């Protein structure tokens, strides 16, 4: 919870009355997109190798 | 009399959404956390001042 989290900041089981900046959060990604384009044929390795 | 307080998200700065670079970032243990304390500290002598 938020306290324990302030216990640990503070490295300390007692608080004192204030306001302290804990571990910062950040909205996570919900899925991945990938986008390449759309060419459907195969490299010409094969004359080359 | 102030000036904008500033707050940094160090491992953000440094590792920007990449786990793999924050677990490198802890192989320098405290300087995230001791940047932040000093840009907190300017924070709050913005309100005193």
């Amino acid at each position: 919870d938020p306290l324990s989290e302030t216990k640990c900041t503070l490295k300390s089981f007692t608080v004192e009355k204030g306001i302290y900046q804990t571990s910062n959060f950040r909205v996570q990604p919900t899925e991945s997109i990938v986008r390449f384009p759309n060419i459907t044929n195969l490299c010409p390795f094969g004359e080359v190798f | 009399v102030s000036m904008t307080k500033t707050s940094v998200d160090c491992t953000m700065y440094i590792c920007g959404d990449s786990t793999e670079c924050s677990n490198l970032l802890l192989q320098y243990g405290s300087f995230c956390t001791q940047l932040n304390r000093a840009l907190t500290g300017i924070a709050v002598e913005q309100d005193k001042n």
